[PDB]
C-alpha cells in the first residue's frame, strides 16, 4: 500500500466504530487508484438454420 | 402416350443430390475432430442479466 500522515483523534463522529476519514489530497494525488482488466469472449456457433 | 413427370423426378433428384453434397461438406469441415492435442481454444461465452419490466 502507501504510507500517509495520520492523526489519532475523534473528529465530529465520522469515524465512529472503525470508520476512516480521508482528506481530498489523497484523491487529488490519485494514490489509491487501481487498474482493473476484464475479459469478454464471443463465439460463432454452428447452429441449425 | 400416358402422362409424364420423369423430368420432375430427375430435377428433384438433382436438387437432393446437390444439397446433400453441400451439406455433407459443411458438416465435414465444421464438426471435425482435433488430433492428438485436443481443443486448442475455449468457448468462454457468458450471458449477464437485464432489467425487464412486466407491463
Amino acid at each position: 500500500g502507501q504510507n500517509m500522515r495520520v492523526a489519532f483523534m475523534p473528529w465530529n463522529g465520522y469515524n465512529f466504530e472503525d470508520s476512516i476519514l480521508v482528506s481530498e489530497r489523497v484523491v487529488q494525488e490519485d494514490r489509491f487508484t487501481t487498474i482493473h482488466i476484464q475479459e469478454l469472449a464471443c463465439v460463432s456457433r454452428d447452429t441449425k438454420l | 402416350n400416358p402422362i409424364d413427370l420423369t423430368v420432375l423426378a430427375e430435377y428433384h433428384k438433382q436438387i437432393e443430390s446437390n444439397l446433400q453434397r453441400i451439406e455433407r461438406k459443411n458438416q465435414r469441415t465444421w464438426y471435425s475432430k482435433p488430433g492428438e492435442r485436443g481443443i486448442t481454444c475455449s468457448g468462454r461465452q457468458k450471458i449477464k442479466g437485464k432489467s425487464i419490466p412486466l407491463i
